[PDB]
């Protein structure tokens, strides 16, 4: 799930592993790095290409005032999927 | 009453508390500020504001801040007048450059001769 | 510029205000040390009493002269008193500074430092 | 303009017009500026040579009782000469007003110190002695209130940067609480958040 | 310098106006001229030395190849790429919004950088480096900080302290005559710049050559 | 160096100083000290304790927000201390009881632990390693004590040639054992030459050769500026204290009945650069608790 | 040894700069065709005393000031100096 540098220690999400010239490997005596062991860009390439049959269509992240405001996107393009800035999750066109 | 009659200048440098390092090292840029330029709009102006030089400003070592050891840094004084600004930094003690008040042009333009006839003034886009 | 004075009308009774406020000065150091239990010898405390004096020595408009013999006469009474404690007193002196040098080489070698 | 508007009364705007009319008239010596807001309170905008008269006269005179004082601030401007606005702020028990006597002064001048025809004025004093650095004549103490006694500086001013110069911490080889130069953790960032486009035009000043 | 002087006979003098006028690439080359350096390299092509300072030497201006056995190359500045591993020693100096500088412009005017954000690493100013090299060398630099920095400046060329201004020569007729001594054969060969397209424009610097957006942008513009 | 190990600005209190010092010992008096130099300093001070967290709570609040840093050890597993050892600029051996017990003795407390530590430090690749020895080791009689100390000075020297061990002489401050030892008493008149030198001299010595090479190598001899007698010392401290009056062990009544002796074949302190101060204002400091309320300067100065 | 440059510091309204404008538009390309190796430069910048400064021998700068010289008295200082 997770990536760990030949160091010993689990990098993070963010690419922030440390060298063999740093000091913050004995800041981390006896103690944890707690690290989120659950990535945020991988939850997205399992979820399902949406395939929506009109043109231009909204996303409001399920529920009124439960979710990022209204963005109304466009489908024309044929190889590059439309992508939510907020939600993440694309969506593509049927006719 | 009125009794002193003197004309010299003050010197307050030895009565504000400020140490003598933060008196004589440093030094202040006293400017109009420049219109922010993505947006348009000179309410910006109007204000002299004299602000320092900056200094170091370093990393801390537990979480990636931005420690200084600068208490004079954040300061900013809005004035309006060069005069002003120049006897308050000339009185207050500390050394200052006095940066110049750049007015925009006062140009002519005209849509009537954005479509002239013989001239290169022809927009061909609108 | 026919200004309102604080005290005096010139700089003789400048003068003779701050050479009143220095004898108190001076008699007042040794009460001190002996009450507030300090660690430093009479001698050093005149000497940085007059070098406190020493130090604002360029100082010639008669209106500041006068505030700042109200600054010495307001910390002088409040010494007098047993209000301030021994930490403020320790604090007019620099025992733990590690003082930076002043000279350019020393200050080139930790930079950014005009 | 009904809902969520605050609205106005005319009738103490007129009144505290007349009123502030008739003071100027009946001192004519150390008067400058009589203004009334939009919101009816009253502002006389004073000469520092006046000070004990006009609170002498305020405080009597039969027809503008104002007993009680409040907030006496001296809110520090620079661009000016004289810097320091010491703010008087007079309220009556008979009338139900409030006047507020504004007089200018600089850096370094004695105004005439009012505690001897306000009581309540004698810390007020103090305070504004110890934070802003103006000196007050003729006055039985000025001590330090609100400040330590080894810190000087006057912090209340603009000059004086918002954290100081001094800063304490306890150490073990002096045993004791020592002062040293300021070494913050953060940088308290400011914010450039004063945006263009004039949102007020009634209040522009004319250029040069 | 023909053709100014023809047209400053060959018409009235309606005024002050100026035919003649060269351009430049870098500021710092008006600069040192402003202070009165040598321009081009034949005075080390003539004398080879035996210690040399390169202040920010950006290209093929000189090599070990050029020069005798022991070079003792001193390099001052940031992120050298030619001649940074070619060097003897190397001096980690500022960068341009590091330090407190004064640049001049192809017209003369002086404009000052401000010391928006202090260089990281030790990478002290160039001439604090230079100063503190002489007072451990057995001489002396006789001053202290940036004003008598630039007192001295005043003390060498005077226009670069009346910052943002400008004041323009003269003396066409004695620049044009004083050009009249020496004959050279103008060859014929085809003049070009080199400055020709896109990629030379973005290529040709050490800073524009550090970065990768200048890079991503020469892809694109080649592909 | 990597970065984050340069210096940025001035000094101390989140004003990051170039050293990461891994202190041994450092729960009693002179490490506590040296812990307070260096948080003065504003480094990042790694000390492991053996203890309950209580005295090393006492010690905390001295560095900054996490500058300094606690772990645990033994004198027994060399896995603890290469832990401690890991990565660090600098590390410094400061360790020894005055007594004995029954776990641990005067033998090989100097012989076990030294060797122990410079191996693992030797072997995980640091510089500027300094220890501490006593004055006058030597390998002549009078004091287990000081034989030991001289067996563990050549150890250090044999193993990790490129160290610096550094000497004090009997050491006075606030918190101190010997004249406190004289100052808690009820006593014989004899004559004997001894030096005491004020602890935060030795300190700045200590930090001027932790952070100031061309040191590296050369052992070091702290002498004070007084060299007097004993007897006239013992008569001051008492005139001083108020006091008329005309764990306590064997080895400790004879290392304070030994003559400290100096050699100049090794530098003091003016070779490193710090000034020294003389005795009576320190001791004007110290002695308090005289009587309820209960100056007469001796100042022998012998030879 | 020898000098090593001559610079020359003007302005542009004084009669010290009317004398030294007087000189440098009369005798100036004699003397840069007597001696090719000094740069003997010229500054102006907008108003100043118009200095003549000789630097030479290890930092050698020696000063003199044409304040309100004629072009007689200005050719016979520099050839003082020179
Ligand atoms: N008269 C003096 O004070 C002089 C002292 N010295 C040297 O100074 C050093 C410190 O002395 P000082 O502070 O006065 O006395 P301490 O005994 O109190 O200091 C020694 C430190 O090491 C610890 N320690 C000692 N033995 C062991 C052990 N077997 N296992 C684990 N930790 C141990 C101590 O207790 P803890 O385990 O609780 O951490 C303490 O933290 C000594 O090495 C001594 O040789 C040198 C010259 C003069
Ligand atoms: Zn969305």
């Amino acid at each position: 799930g997770v990536r760990t540098s030949p160091t010993g220690e689990k990098v993070t999400h963010t690419g922030q592993v440390y060298d063999d010239e740093d000091y913050r490997r004995v800041r981390f005596v006896g103690r944890q790095k707690e690290v989120n062991e659950n990535f945020a860009i991988d939850l997205i390439a399992e979820q399902p290409v949406s395939q929506v049959g009109s043109r231009v269509i909204s996303c409001d992240g399920g529920g009124g005032a439960l979710g990022h405001p209204r963005v109304y996107i466009n489908l024309d393009k044929e190889t590059k999927t439309g992508t939510c800035g907020y939600c993440g999750l694309q969506f593509r066109q049927q006719h | 009453t009125q009794l002193i009659t003197v004309d010299e200048k003050l010197d307050i440098t030895t009565l504000t508390g400020v140490p003598e390092e933060h008196i004589k090292t440093r030094k202040a840029r006293i400017f109009v500020p420049a219109r922010n330029n993505m947006q348009s709009g000179v309410n910006n102006t109007k204000k002299w504001k004299m602000e320092f030089d900056t200094r170091e400003r370093w990393e801390n070592p537990l979480m990636g801040w931005a420690s200084t050891a600068d208490p004079l840094s954040n300061l900013v004084l809005t004035f309006s007048t060069k005069e002003d600004a120049i006897a308050f930094a000339e009185k207050n003690g500390w050394s200052y450059d006095v940066e110049e008040r750049k007015v925009p042009k006062p140009k002519s333009k005209s849509y009537g001769a954005n479509f002239s006839w013989n001239k290169r003034t022809r927009v061909s886009t609108k | 510029t026919s200004v309102k004075p604080i005290f005096s009308r010139d700089m003789n009774e400048a003068k003779r205000r701050v050479r009143e406020l220095y004898r108190a000065w001076y008699r007042e150091v040794p009460n001190t040390v002996h009450l507030f239990q300090l660690d430093i010898s009479v001698k050093q405390g005149r000497d940085k009493v007059r070098e406190m004096f020493k130090k604002n020595a360029h100082v010639t408009d008669p209106r500041v002269v006068d505030l700042l013999v109200i600054k010495g006469k307001m910390e002088l009474e409040e010494t007098i008193n047993v209000w301030k404690q021994r930490t403020h007193v320790m604090r007019f002196f620099h025992e733990t500074e590690a003082p930076r040098p002043k000279d350019f080489l020393s200050k080139f070698y930790v930079g950014h430092d005009p | 303009t009904r809902p969520t508007v605050r609205p106005r009364n005319d009738v103490a705007h007129k009144q505290l017009s007349a009123f502030g009319e008739y003071v100027a008239e009946i001192l004519p010596k150390y008067v400058q500026q009589v203004q009334v807001s939009c919101f009816s309170e009253l502002e006389i905008c004073i000469h520092p040579d006046g000070v004990i008269p006009v609170l002498t006269f305020l405080r009597d005179h039969s027809n503008a009782q104002f007993k009680s004082l409040a907030d006496l601030t001296a809110v520090d401007i620079p661009t000016r000469q004289n810097r320091f606005e010491i703010v008087y702020n007079l309220l009556s028990l008979r009338f139900n007003s409030r006047i507020r006597v504004k007089t200018y002064t600089d850096e370094l001048t004695p105004v005439e110190s009012s505690v001897s025809v306000y009581k309540a004025a004698n810390w007020y004093e103090r305070e504004i002695w110890d934070m802003f650095g103006v000196f007050f004549a003729n006055h039985p103490d000025l001590r330090r209130i609100l400040t330590d006694y080894g810190f000087e500086g006057h912090p209340f001013r603009k000059d004086f940067p918002l954290s100081g110069y001094v800063e304490l911490r306890y150490d073990d080889e002096v045993k004791r609480v020592v002062a040293e130069p300021v070494e913050l953790a953060q940088e308290f960032r400011k914010f450039d958040l004063n945006s263009p486009w004039e949102a007020f035009p009634a209040y522009r000043q004319p250029p040069e | 310098s023909n053709i100014a002087q023809k047209i400053r006979t060959s018409s009235g003098v309606t005024g002050d106006w100026k035919v003649m006028n060269i351009l430049h690439r870098i500021a710092s080359q008006v600069a040192a001229l402003d202070l009165g350096y040598k321009p081009g390299v034949e005075a080390i092509r003539k004398n080879p030395p035996k210690m040399l300072f390169l202040l920010g030497a950006d290209g093929g201006c000189v090599t070990r190849q050029d020069l005798p056995k022991d070079c003792f190359i001193v390099y001052q500045g940031h992120h050298g790429d030619v001649g940074a591993p070619i060097a003897d020693v190397i001096l980690p100096g500022a960068a341009y919004t590091e330090k407190s500088a004064t640049y001049v412009n192809t017209e003369g005017r002086a404009q000052q950088t401000k010391v928006a954000v202090m260089p990281p690493g030790l990478a002290r100013e160039d001439w604090k480096i230079i100063r503190a090299l002489s007072e451990i060398a057995g001489m002396t630099l006789p001053y202290d900080t940036l004003d008598q920095v630039r007192n001295r400046l005043e003390e060498v060329s005077p226009n670069l302290v009346r910052y943002d201004d400008v004041e323009g020569a003269n003396y066409f007729q004695q620049a044009s005559e004083l050009s009249k001594l020496v004959n050279q054969q103008l060859l014929a060969d085809p003049l070009v710049p080199p400055q020709l397209t896109i990629k030379d424009f973005y290529m040709t610097d050490s800073i524009s050559r550090a970065s990768q957006t200048m890079a991503k942008c020469v892809k694109a513009v080649t592909e | 160096l990597h970065h984050a190990v340069i210096p940025h600005g001035k000094g101390g209190r989140s004003s990051v100083s170039g050293i990461v010092a891994t202190v041994f010992g450092a729960t009693g008096f002179l490490g506590r000290y040296l812990v307070n130099h260096l948080g003065r300093m504003g480094s990042q001070v790694i000390v492991p304790y053996r203890c309950e967290p209580y005295d090393t709570m006492h010690l905390r609040p001295m560095g900054d927000l996490g500058q300094i840093i606690f772990m645990d050890w033994n004198g027994r597993d060399k896995d603890s201390i290469r832990r401690a050892v890991e990565h660090s600029n600098v590390v410094i051996n400061l360790v020894g009881r005055e007594w004995e017990t029954k776990n641990f003795d005067f033998e090989d407390v100097f012989v076990k632990i030294p060797q122990a530590i410079a191996q693992v430090s030797k072997e995980a690749g640091v510089e500027k390693f300094i220890h501490i020895s006593h004055l006058n080791a030597d390998i002549k009689s009078s004091s287990k004590y000081l034989r030991n100390k001289a067996v563990g000075e050549k150890e250090v020297r044999e193993t990790f040639p490129e160290a610096t061990i550094i000497k004090p002489a009997d050491i006075f401050g606030r918190e101190d054992r010997f004249l406190n030892y004289f100052a808690n008493i009820r006593s014989l008149g004899k004559k004997t030459v001894k030096q005491p030198v004020y602890i935060v001299d030795v300190t700045k010595g200590i930090i001027n050769a932790i952070k100031d090479p061309d040191a590296r190598g050369k052992t070091f001899a702290f002498v004070g500026p007084n060299r007097y007698l004993l007897f006239d010392l013992v008569q001051y401290v008492f005139a001083v204290a108020h006091r008329p009056f005309l764990w306590t062990t064997r080895d400790k009544v004879e290392r304070i009945h030994t003559t400290d002796r100096t050699l100049p074949h090794l530098p003091g302190l003016e070779d490193l650069g710090v000034q020294a101060t003389p005795l009576e204002l320190k001791a004007i400091e110290v002695l308090r608790r005289h009587r309820t309320y209960r100056s007469e300067i001796e100042d022998v100065q012998p030879a | 040894l020898g000098l090593r440059e001559i610079r020359i510091h003007l302005c542009q309204r004084s009669p010290g700069s009317q004398g030294v404008r007087d000189f440098i538009e009369k005798r100036y390309v004699e003397l840069k065709k007597a001696n090719p190796d000094l740069p003997i430069l010229i500054r102006e910048c907008s108003d100043v005393q118009p200095k003549l400064w000789a630097r030479y021998a290890f930092g050698q700068e020696k000063n003199v000031s044409l304040n309100n010289f004629s072009a007689d008295q200005v050719t016979r200082a520099l050839e003082n100096v020179l």
